[PDB]
This record gives C-alpha cells, structure tokens and sequence, in this order.
C-alpha cells in the first residue's frame, strides 16, 4: 500500500495530475522497500510495473540529483525488465542526454572498494547490469559508452611486457597503437584522465574480482553474496569473450590477468555444493577462452592453424629454456615434452623462484629481481605454465565425446536442468541466443546444448511421474506396489554387442542389449509396448528404494530419495525379437514376454566402462530395474542433436552470401536481391499481374514502357535496369493442344504493390524476407513465388518447410488452382489427408500409376490412328521406341514440308488428324494454323515427356523405390515439416536429395536450429551450396516457437527463431501492409503494432464486414469483471488459473447469442490459460447440456493454441486480477486481438491491464468503448454506424447477464420447442 | 533379509535350510544317532 | 568388388580419391597399413595420429615409428618412435635427424631378429 500510493502521487499512469519530483522518494523507496526487503523481487516488481523508472527515475535524472539510491535503482529496474522479458532501453532512447554521465558512474560503483559505499550485492546488481550493457551493442546509446572499454586502448591495461609482445606478433598494430597516443595528446587532462579509467575498467574490474574470488574461505562458512558476486562475474566474462566486438581485444586482457588459472585453483570451485555452479560456469569460459577462433580476422582457426600456435609456444618456450635455464627439455622433440603429464615431469621439480623467473621470459608475469622471492604460490606458477603448453583436444573431439543422453548427474541439476519455477534471480550454466555467433561451430554447439538440456527437462518429468506411479518399495530387493503406462521392470537386462572402435576414436563404434518386460498388462498397454518401432528412444533406470512396503510417496520431496533413483542411462530401439531369435507382415507373438534389442550410448558406455575398470565402481549395466518409454511426437531430442552434430562435423557449406548473416555479423542488407551478382535482368511473370493496368499500378515509383503499342496486345516479361524505367513485354503462352480445356489455369490474386515486391525478391537469387501481418495473404505471395520459380526455371527444385501441416495443407490447396503439374509435387511427413488431392508419397506413386496407365492407352489409340498393326500393349520403354520412330519421324517431315507454305497444306499434311478426331485448323492465315500444328503436337510431345519419366516406376517396383524416385528426381516442389527435416537429414543425404531454393512459411513460429538444419537437407557442389534462393514468410509480431520449460527462454532466449534474429540483425524485411480476413474496426486492435498495416479493398467495401452483430450495439468491447462472491482470480491447483466471473459472463453470453439464434459453430472462446478453458468447458457442460436451443461452440481453448486460426466470433477472457501475467507478451496480446473476424468481446479486470504499459496502444482503444456490455436482446440487416431501431439495454455486471438469459431461456421454452435426437 | 535357505524379527516365512514347506507325506523313517555316535543304520 | 578395387585405382589417380582410400583402409592388413601411412605422407595431421594410433593398436611392431614421422612433416615423431623401443634401432636415430655406420646397425638388426643370446650379446 506504501510503494502503490506512492506511485498514485508521484508516478503513476492514468492519473492526471501527479505531485511534482521529490528526491526524498527516489532515497526512501531505495532504503526502506528495496534494500529492507532484501531486494525482494516482489517489491522491485510492482516498482517496474508500476513505470518508476519511466515515470520517475529516469526523466527527473540529472548529474546534480544523481546519489547511489538513484544509480541503483535505475539498475534494478532495468534488470527487472530483462527478467520480465520486457523492453528496457526506451527511457533512455528518449531522454539521451544523461546517460553518459549516468553510465561513467556506474563504473564508478563497479569498481568501488569491496564491502565499502556499495555492498557486495549491490555491486553484484551492476555486475548483471553491465552484462546487460555488453549484451545490448546494438543500442547506438549503449555502444557508445561502451565502445572506450573495449577497443585497442584498453590494452594499456596489459603488463607492458605484454603489450610490446603483441605488438611485435602483429607489427600492423603499432601503426593504430601511436596513431591513438597522438589523439590522446589532443585531449585535454580531465578527458584524458576519464578515457584513461575507462580503458583500464575491465582489467581493473578483474583484480576486483581475483580478491573477492581469494577471500572464499577452503571449508569456513561463507556469506552466499561472495559466491553470486563471483558467479555473475564469470557470467559478464563467458558473455565478453562469447562476441567478437568485445572479445577481439578483451581476449589477450583476460589471458595477462591469468584469471582462468586463478579460478581453477581457487577454494571455490573446490567447496563442492558451494562452487558447483561457479565451475560449471567456469567450464564455459575455459571453452570460450581457448575458442577456436583468429581474434583479429574473425575467422575460424583451422587444425593446421591450432597445431601451429601450439607449436611456437612450445618452440619459444625451449628458446627461454636452453638460454637462461632445463637443457633436456629444451633439446627434446615437441611431442616429447607437450603433454601435461611431461610439463609436470619437467617443471614440476623446479623452484618457485625459477618458475616466475621462466614465466617473466614469456612476457606472462614481471621480472623477479635478483635476490629476491616471488609473491606468488608454486601451484599457481606451475599450473600457469603448464596450462598455457599442454596439448589441446580441439573442439570437434570434444564434442565427438558426449553422450546424446543424460544421465542422473544431469537430469536433475538445476544450474543446468532448471525447473519452470526458476525466478531469473540468480543465473545458469546456460548458451545464451542473442544476435552474433563467433563461428559456425559456435553457432551450432550452442543450440545443440540448448536443445540437450531443455529436453532433458521433460525427461525429467517423464522419470519422475512413471517410476513414482511404479511405487518401488523394499522388500534387499525391490517390489513395486503400482503400475504405469509408461515404464515397465526389466525382467532380463544383457549387454550383447561391444564392437571394436573406429581408427582414432576411443569409444565402440556400437554397443547393444536385449532387454526382456513381461507384458502381464491391460491390452491396451500391451499393444502400445509392443508398438515401439524403431529409433524409438527408451530409458534405462535403476532404483534402490529406500522406503519399507506400504509407504505413501510424496511428489512434493526430493524425487530421488524418495525411490532410491541411483542411475538412469538411454537408450535406442533396434527392434523387438521374434521366437525365431530376429529383429523384427509383423508377427502374432505368443506368452507376455518380449524382448527388444536397443543401441546403447557408445560414449557413456565406454566413459562407464573406464570408471569400472579404473576406480571399481559397478557395472552399471547389471543393475536396470525400470525401462521408461515416452510418447513418440515428444521423443526426437536424440535425433536432433546427432544431425546437429553431423552437420557440424561436415564442413557446413551454405552459401558464401548467406555465412556471414547467419552468423548475425556484416551487412545485414548483403543479401538483398538488390545487392546480388547473379540479379537477373528479365523475368517472365506469368500470370502474377491480371491486366497491364495491374501491373502499372504495381510499381508506384517507376515507369513503365511496354515493347507494343496496342492495347489489345497489352502474361507480362518485366527486364529492370542495372534507371527508374521498366521495360514490359506482353507474350503468348505456347499452344497447349487442340482441347481449350487444357489451357491453364491462372491467377486470380489482384496483388498489392508491397505484395508483387515480395514475390518480385522471391524470384531473384538471394534472402528474402517477407513480414506478414494477420491476414495480409502470406499463402498467396508463396504460392506465387513458388508458381513463378516453377516456370522460370523448370530444371530447379524447390524445398519448402514450414512449421505446421496446417500450412502445407493451406499450400497444396492454393497450388492445385495454379498452373502446376500434380507430377511435380511431394509432400513429406511421418496425418489425416485435408487436400483434395494426396501428395505423400503414396498419393504420388498412386496417381503415377494410374496415370501411366491412362497415357499408355492413348499410345496404343495413337498406333491404331496411324494405321501401324500391333496387338500388344506398350510399356513406358516401347512407348520411347514409338515416339522417335512413329512419331518425330511423321513430324520431321512434315515440317520439313510446311515450315521450309499455304493455310491449306498446314491441314493438308497434318500427320495426326485421326489421333484428334475427339477435339483443328481455322484456314484463316498461316501462323495461326501452324500455332495450332505446333499445340498438338506439344500435346502429343507431354504424353510420351511423361511416359518416360514413369519408366522408373516400371523398373522399380516396390512403392519405397518408387517414391525415392520421386523425391530425388521427379518432383519440382517438396514440401515438408521443419521437424520432419530435422528427422529425415540423414536419409536425405544419403539419397542424394538435391534442391535450388527454400521458401518457408511460419518462420518465427519455428525454432533457430530448426530453420537452419533446412539449409542443408543435401551435399555440396564443386564445394559450393547449390541453394540460389532462401524465401522466409512469417511474423515476429506474433508467437515465437513453444519452449516447455520457460526458464529456458527467461535466461537463454531459446524461443527467438531465426527469422526473428535476423529481423533484429536488421535485414531488410517486405512488410505485407493490407490484411483481408477481418473487419477494419477489429484491425485497430492490433495494426499499430505493424509497419502501415491497413485494408483490402473488399474489407472495405464488401457489406460482411460493414454488417453489425445482432443483440450487441458494438462489434467489439472490453467487459469489465469485478469479484465475484469475494474472488476474482483463483487457482483451485497451482497455477491453474481460473476467474469464475468472467468465465459465467463469457458463457452467459455465449448462451445469449445462440438464444439469439447465432450458428453456434461461428462462435469460438478463448481465454489466455488452461485453468480458464477447463472451467469455461465445465460450464458448457453444466449450463447449457442437453439444451435444444443452445449449440457447442466451434473451439474452447487457449489463445496460444489458436495460432493461424480464427472464428466469425470469439470470447475472450483474461482470468487475471492480481498480476497481468504472460499476457504483457506483446505478441501474445497481437494474436489475441486478431482472432476475430466480426466480433471480438473480452471479458477482464481492466484496471490491471490499463496500467501496463506495454498493452496501452490496445487498451487505449478498448476503453474508448463501455466497459459494460451493451445488448439488443429484440434483434441483423442493421449495418455498424447507424443509430438501432431497437431498445439498448446496459447489462452492468456478470449476475444481471446470466439472470437475463434465464429469463430469456425459460421465455423461449415456453414460446418455442426444437427437437434433436 | 536374505530370502534365501542360505543366511522372529523378519516377519517373513523363511524356511533356514530344509524343513518343508509343502506336504509331502515322505516314506523316509528318520535317521537317526545316538548320543555321541553313529547312524543307527541297525 | 572389383569395381571398388577400379574406384581405389581412381582414387590412386588422385582429394575425393583421398577420401575413396582412406575409407578403404578403415573399413576393416599391416601392408594396407604402410599404404595408408604413405597416404598420410601424401595426402595432407592429428587425425593422421589417431590412424597411426589405430595401426599401432592393429599391431605393435618397427615402422610404426617412421608412420609417426609423418605427424613430424619430426622431433616428436621421433620420440614416438623411441618410446616405441622402449615397448618393443636406428629408427630413434633418424628421429633424432629428423630433429636436427649403416653396417654396424645391420648386425643390430641381426640382434633384432625374432648360443643365439651370446651371438644377441656379440
């Protein structure tokens, strides 16, 4: 009530008049709320959302007012945003000006003497702010302050020694090094002293850290600020050394501080349950630290290049041996002395003295004066030199040594495994997805460990719930005392293959067992078990439990102790055994026993092994008591992350114009059609334009001259310049044939200007980036491109992928009303048919043979035409036979008659006048008879083109032989799932799949790796990527790609697709700008959130959407909802979110509209969560039931399941009244806005969401309106702005509405009587 | 513990090393020895 | 086979040849070993190690020494070659070349040939 009332007077958001800045609240609010408090999260939440740093702190900021309560609490809110995934800069955008001032002070605080003005906490808090700082560049306001910290001058931080060393290695250096000593001479002395303290911060920042780091105690007690200090310190380190702008020169300041071995010796990493997140931290670092990669260049180090920089250290080490020292050592051979084990061998023995004094010759730590002893600890000098020396496994060999699955030392760590209650407070072992990788490796390992350890979340809950419902009890064996789906006991468990290792690696190159369950189950369960296929991944559990029989379990404890969990390893299936001892026409076995043989992990097995053989511990592999299986459609993790790492052991050739951006670095603009080479002048258009007055009007800021003059004459080929002038040739389409029905079919999308722009880019060679807003006809523009490429460049393939099958079926339909041959189209998937053609592969293999058939007969009329005798019937190859020599022949010469020349004898000599007698020539001019010759016999021509290319189908006779056929040659268009990409890579490959160009559809609903893998579904050519073209529709405006486990995207970012990421990079988007779906009204909702986001022409025009919804004044409101009986918001199981008010009110109107006699199908209802929907539904049920007058609903559900969809008339509902919740997302809220075609009615607590600021530009619409719903309930023709000629009545709360629709229900029972049964 | 023949607290069946568990109505007339010495083979 | 054995040819034409070979080898002897190691003496080096490794494992026997010389193109190959006399001649020798009398090491490998002891002495 303090923090609230405060902000009524001082800050708040619609309150008029406000008291004016007091410093006093800034200082007491900071002391009393939030230092008090502890920095509770709660507090410093209601702070930000109530707009203190917008409202308050940040425009009333200036150097004369600024105190440590002001710096701090501008961090603490800006970091509260970054944990609320809320924007956290625009305050600053706006009001630029003192945030130089600002920022310099914050370094200041940074840098303050420990436990002194600022608490370690509170200097922790910077530490996460300035990582925040680093983390954001692409702010101009941001990077120009931090630019001074990590440029080339900040290497007057180095040990000069150091410096001078470098400078010799890269003599180019010295150059830029005095030319920056002369600038620094122009300064005057206040500028140069703060360019001097900038420059020298991070180095300064790191001896900050080496003694908070060193005054850890071994195993005294430890104040837990200390280790999240040190903690978010190597957090800022992995984020510096993890981008190139900050690495390029911070790299070599990191190296001479030496805090990697500093950090590897230190207590804390040592104090076991303490450090254990700091060192997993660590880990990371030592891998960024040593990433393969040329600091100046950008560019990845290769193996030659790697063995090269080890090398020389070795060779001028042994230089500073044999000169000043060791003789032995320095005369042998590299490899002799390069291993740790040898370093230890020959330094190990020396003094603490000669060790400083051989790291003082390789510049690594100052001189020690004659006579005197060094400061530093012998294990400190020694794991210096023998760190920095030893040999280096590369990063492919570590990442060739990890097991794909986890184990239980993973599964239920939480630095690394968190749960979904992680707050954002403290931080995780985590890659984190922003904008820039360092190399594509880089790029790859990330979403590789994103992916392993995100789906080891959902395995976790998988273990946790089936081996709990097992209920494993002792009996010193195990008994379980219930069953479960999902996981049976292994009745036999054996090891039955350890194969010998390919050269080089140290792992079996393949490990198999044969595991035994006794199905004594439900059928039901039985047919599942036995339902397992293979690449099916299983879980291998061992438990010890440790609770005596009859024990109750509780889900709440720790999962582990609670069964005795000891180990959990993967597992693959091969397949189950028949009694014939074979790996599975599919048998009828017989008893309730099965075995299935499984691919163990080949890593884990060895590394498992290893720790048997070396430290005794048990054969894990004795001891399986539990086999778990998971639902397939949740289970391709293992999949995944092996063509992740297939793809990164290839040598990953995308196109050399597309690297860079990928990689987010250089100009983001680079592959634009525009900026190409290889941009083609002339392309033929087709059918894209319906008139030349289309097509005028589709290039606003150009001039266009046609090669014809007359009207008449005026598809379309466009040549554009290499200014502003297009040149446009009308053509005719080639005669098809003598039956008018076989002309094609055509376009009918009158094509905006914006939209012809992104199918013009679609065309050309390069990235195309398409924005499209709701309805702003996405499938249209696709759909186009992909028909224009068809006939522009008939020999190229094109892959599209798309997130759902909702879309390819959206695809296929819209591609069957165009000119497209259904011989040149596949579709992909591992599903209910919804085209009304079947383009899977069988639906393919299907129409191939019946068309074969068909064309075979029309050969065989064609003999008969002829007058050639013959009784059998033709193949695909005699068919062959008969064209060149029946058929061209006949042609041959009679062109050589005709065209080498009367109307008559174009007639005359026509060789094929029987074969049409079914349809020929007109006898007006030559030409055109000739034209119509030359039709039949491309008619002709077409039936024996595709008579060959179904040969195949003739010399390959199982229907998987005929659709890889298909797939690797016939087909023109391929379309697929990204995750049926992800899955099929391998295969692919393998089959030689080759494909021109990718248009997806979805794009930023679909994961960053997901859209990667795509890119390289085949092999490279001449040692280039054959991809020309690279299309990519979607809308970043609205929901990202599902992440499970939300912590996953609070600190990873893992949702950010790719599309976004790129959209952020700053490649230039074409921004669809005329949506066709909904009402202009119902748009409003949500075009501000778009660039110039306005109507189709039939939107505005077409009385649908000018036709008001009957019994409601409005066609949209927003319906205020307070408590009812005392509750608002309620969550009968935690977080099952549920508002009994609103969700009555939303069926209380549902029920009102089909008493109206609404068709209850145009109605759908959604609400933002799951709690929410079940209760809405229960209501359903409960109210309406087995009411004759009242329907179902089309869909009750979330709206983050109604993605793509939409309804005539929707119901939404909020639920939330004491927090604003995911909601604030957005996009979440744009999705939402725009699932209505006609009529959108939102039921919520507006106040709550009236006061976040994020939500505004929809809210401030929404309450322009009543907040209370006005209905007509005596009525539609009646059109949406005229005055009603009904009674409006105001129904003020949710009892006044459903005491309304019983009256009006038990009014209509009684007057009326309907009769299903 | 032990559920084996091999190894009042236990609240199990055990059977220690062999006294039948199911009938069986065995003909044998039992051995016997007599004090210190010998089976009574007479 | 045969049509492997006429591509293995092809590859002895020969980068993609290189690649035809090697997998030839590691297919999976001691003489296809010394051909791969004359691959690593043409073609292209720590993977060359880990073949080398392989074939050391196949067989621990004295040219192994000189397939370590390849990882030198030699010091330390050399020594890979020593350390492998000492798990067992002149081999160590010429690593030490490599870092930088004939007859005599003849009548050594005489000695090193699988009364004969005191001839082993002699």
């Amino acid at each position: 009530e303090f923090v609230t009332q405060l902000a009524c007077k001082y800050w708040a958001p619609h309150i008029k008049k406000k008291s004016p800045f007091d410093i006093k609240v800034i200082e007491d609010i900071y002391e009393k709320e939030i230092v008090k408090s502890r920095f509770a999260i709660r507090k410093i939440m209601l702070l930000e959302f109530s707009q203190y740093l917008e409202n308050y702190l940040w425009m009333n900021y200036s150097p004369e007012v600024s105190s440590k309560a002001y710096l701090m609490s501008i961090c603490c809110m800006v970091n509260e945003k970054f944990r609320e995934n809320v924007p956290a800069w625009e305050i600053f955008k706006k009001k630029p000006d003192h945030f130089p001032f600002f920022f310099k002070h914050i370094l200041k605080a940074a840098l303050a003497e420990t436990d002194g003005e600022f608490s370690l906490h509170e200097q922790t808090v910077l530490l996460l702010f300035l990582d925040h700082c680093f983390n954001s560049l692409e702010v101009d306001l941001i990077r120009s302050q931090v630019q001074q910290l990590i440029s080339l001058p900040m290497w007057m931080g180095l040990q000069l020694a150091r410096l001078e060393l470098e400078l010799k290695k890269t003599p180019k250096l010295r150059k830029f090094w005095n030319l920056i000593k002369k600038n620094d001479e122009k300064m005057d002395p206040e500028a140069r002293e703060q360019a001097y303290q900038e420059r020298r911060f991070l180095s300064q920042l790191i001896q900050k850290f080496i003694s908070v780091l060193k005054s850890v105690p071994l195993s005294e007690p430890v104040t837990m600020d200390k280790v999240h200090y040190c903690e978010r310190f190597i957090e800022l380190m992995i984020d510096l050394e993890a981008l190139l702008p900050t690495r390029r020169w911070f790299n070599t300041i990191l190296d001479d501080s030496h805090l990697l071995v500093h950090c590897y010796l230190s207590n804390l990493v040592r104090r076991e349950e303490d450090g254990h997140l700091f060192s997993q931290l660590l880990d990371m670092l030592k891998f960024y630290t040593g990433f393969e990669i040329n600091d100046q260049t950008g560019n990845a180090l290769t193996e030659n290049e790697m063995t090269t920089i080890h090398y020389d250290r070795i060779t001028s080490l042994q230089r500073a041996a044999f000169a000043h020292f060791l003789y032995d050592f320095a005369l042998s051979n590299v490899a002799e002395v390069d291993t740790r084990e040898s370093l230890v061998k020959f330094f190990g023995p020396l003094s603490s003295n000669t060790l400083h004094q051989v790291a003082s010759y390789l510049c690594l730590l100052p001189t020690l004066p004659k006579n005197e002893d060094t400061t530093f600890d012998k294990e400190f000098l020694l794991e210096l030199l023998v760190s920095r020396h030893e040999r280096r496994i590369s990063q492919i060999q570590q990442l060739n040594q990890m097991p794909l699955y986890p184990t239980e030392k993973i599964i239920w760590d939480e630095n690394i495994v968190p749960t979904e209650y992680y707050s954002g407070e403290g931080c995780l072992a985590l890659p984190k997805l922003n904008l820039q990788f360092l190399t594509l490796h880089d790029y790859l390992l990330r979403n590789f460990n994103l992916f392993r350890l995100e789906s080891t979340y959902e395995i976790r809950q998988d273990i946790e719930d089936s081996v709990s419902r097992m209920k494993p009890w002792q009996s010193g064996g195990v008994v379980f005392g219930g069953w479960a789906r999902m996981a049976q006991p292994i009745v036999a468990f054996t090891v039955v293959e350890v194969a010998k290792p390919n050269i080089g690696e140290n792992w079996p190159t393949r490990v198999r067992a044969d595991v035994t369950i006794n199905l004594n189950v439900r059928d039901h369960i039985k047919d599942e078990w036995e339902g397992l296929r293979k690449h099916d991944v299983c879980f291998l559990i061992t438990v010890r439990p440790t609770k005596p029989y009859g024990t109750k379990f509780d889900r709440r404890r720790p999962f582990i102790e609670q069964v005795g969990l000891v180990y959990v390893r993967g597992c693959e299936i091969q397949g189950m055994l028949d009694d014939k001892g074979r790996v599975i026409p599919r048998p009828n076995l017989r008893g309730e026993s099965r075995t299935f043989r499984v691919f163990l992990d080949p890593n884990q097995y060895q590394q498992d092994m290893t720790n048997t053989i070396q430290n005794g511990a048990e054969d894990v592999y004795e001891t399986f008591n539990i086999i778990m299986r998971r639902k397939p459609k949740e289970n391709n993790f293992k999949a995944v992350l092996e063509t992740i790492r297939n793809l990164m052991n290839t040598d990953c050739v995308v196109p050399d114009w597309l690297h860079d951006i990928i990689l987010g670095y250089g100009d983001p603009s680079s592959a634009h059609y525009s900026k190409m080479p290889n941009q083609i002048a002339t392309l033929d258009f087709n059918d894209t334009f319906l008139s030349i007055e289309h097509l005028k009007a589709s290039f606003p800021g150009h001039n266009v001259k046609v090669t014809v003059e007359d009207p008449a004459l005026q598809p379309f080929r466009i040549t554009f310049p290499v200014a502003k002038t297009l040149i446009v040739e009308p053509h005719v389409i080639p005669n098809r044939g003598p039956y008018p029905y076989n002309q094609p079919k055509r376009n009918t999308i009158q094509f905006t200007h914006t939209q012809i722009e992104a199918i013009r880019a679609g065309m050309q060679p390069g990235l195309t980036m398409v924005v499209g807003p709701p309805g702003t006809g996405k499938t249209d523009v696709a759909v186009q491109i992909i028909s224009n490429i068809y006939h522009n460049f008939p020999e190229q393939r094109t892959l599209i992928v798309t997130h759902s099958n909702q879309a390819l079926n959206q695809l296929f339909e819209k591609i069957m009303a165009l000119d497209i041959d259904e011989r040149h189209l596949l579709r992909l998937g591992h599903e209910e048919l919804e085209t009304e053609k079947d383009f899977s592969r069988y639906g393919r293999v299907n129409y191939v043979l019946a068309r074969r058939i068909e064309l075979l007969e029309e050969v065989k009329r064609l003999q008969k035409s002829l007058g050639v005798p013959g009784d059998a019937s033709y193949t695909c190859e005699t068919a062959g036979y008969f064209f060149l020599y029946q058929v061209m022949s006949r042609w041959e010469e009679y062109i050589s008659k005709v065209k080498n020349p009367d109307v008559t004898e174009v007639s005359t000599f026509f060789p094929f006048h029987e074969y049409f007698a079914n349809a020929i020539f007109k006898g007006r001019s030559y030409e055109e008879d000739m034209e119509i010759a030359e039709g039949c016999f491309r008619h002709i021509k077409k039936i024996f083109t595709q008579l060959e290319e179904f040969r195949a189908s003739e010399l390959l006779r199982s229907g998987l032989d005929r659709s890889k056929y298909l797939l690797v040659k016939e087909a023109k268009i391929i379309a697929m799932t990204c995750t049926h990409a992800a899955l099929k890579r391998h295969d692919l490959v393998k089959l030689g799949f080759k494909y021109d160009n990718i248009l997806m559809e979805e794009a930023a609903q679909i994961l960053e790796i997901e859209t990667f893998i795509p890119l390289l579904l085949q092999n490279p050519q001449d040692g280039f990527s054959r991809l020309k073209r690279w299309i990519m529709i979607g809308d970043h405006h609205q929901l990202p790609p599902v992440i499970k486990n939300m912590a996953f995207q609070k600190y990873s970012n893992m949702e950010q697709s790719l599309f976004t990421r790129f959209v952020r990079v700053g490649v230039p988007t074409v921004d669809l700008d005329a949506q066709g779906r909904a009402r202009a009204s119902l748009c409003n909702l949500y075009n501000w959130r778009y660039k110039n986001l306005g109507n189709l022409p039939h939107v505005q025009l077409l009385p649908e959407f000018s036709t008001a919804n009957a019994g409601l004044l409005y066609d949209f409101q927003l319906i205020n909802v307070e408590d009812f009986q005392g509750v608002g918001e309620s969550e009968p199981n935690p977080y099952f979110y549920q508002n009994l008010g609103e969700a009555e009110y939303v069926v209380a109107l549902f029920m009102y509209m089909c008493l109206l006699g609404y068709p209850a199908d145009k109605i759908s209802i959604l609400t933002t969560y799951n709690g929410q929907k079940h209760l809405i539904r229960d209501i359903i049920n409960r109210r309406c039931g087995n009411n004759p007058l009242i329907g179902r609903p089309n869909k009750v559900t979330t709206v983050d399941r109604f993605q793509g969809q939409q309804n005539d008339y929707i119901l939404l509902s909020l639920v939330r009244t004491r927090a604003v919740g995911h909601l604030r997302d957005v996009r979440r809220l744009v999705v939402a806005m725009s699932r209505a075609r006609l009529g959108l009615y939102i039921f919520a607590r507006v106040s709550l969401f009236q006061n976040c600021f994020e939500l505004t530009p929809a809210f401030s619409q929404l309450t322009a309106r009543p907040l209370h719903l006005h209905i007509i309930p005596t009525e539609t023709t009646r059109k949406n702005g005229e005055r009603p000629s009904h009674e409006v009545q105001i129904i003020k709360n949710m009892p006044q509405m459903a005491n309304f629709v019983y009256n009006m229900y038990m009014h209509l029972i009684q007057t009326t009587h309907h009769y299903h049964q | 513990i032990p559920r084996l023949l091999e190894d009042p607290e236990i609240h199990v069946a055990q059977y220690p090393l062999d006294m039948g568990r199911k009938k069986k109505m065995s003909n044998a007339l039992a051995i016997q020895v007599d004090s210190e010495g010998k089976i009574k083979y007479d | 086979v045969m049509t492997v054995r006429d591509f293995t040819q092809v590859f002895d034409s020969y980068e993609e040849s290189m690649i035809a070979a090697k997998m030839e080898t590691a297919s999976e002897e001691e003489e296809d070993d010394v051909d791969l190691e004359l691959r690593l003496a043409r073609f292209e080096l720590i993977s060359r190690r880990p073949l080398l490794l392989n074939s050391v494992l196949l067989r621990q026997n004295h040219h192994v020494h000189e397939w370590h010389k390849r990882v030198a193109l030699g010091r330390p190959r050399e020594i890979i070659n020593t350390y492998t006399e000492a798990v067992q001649p002149f081999k160590a020798t010429g690593k030490p070349h490599t870092l930088w009398f004939y007859e005599d090491n003849g009548q050594l490998d005489d000695a090193r040939v699988i009364a004969t002891k005191v001839n082993f002495k002699q």
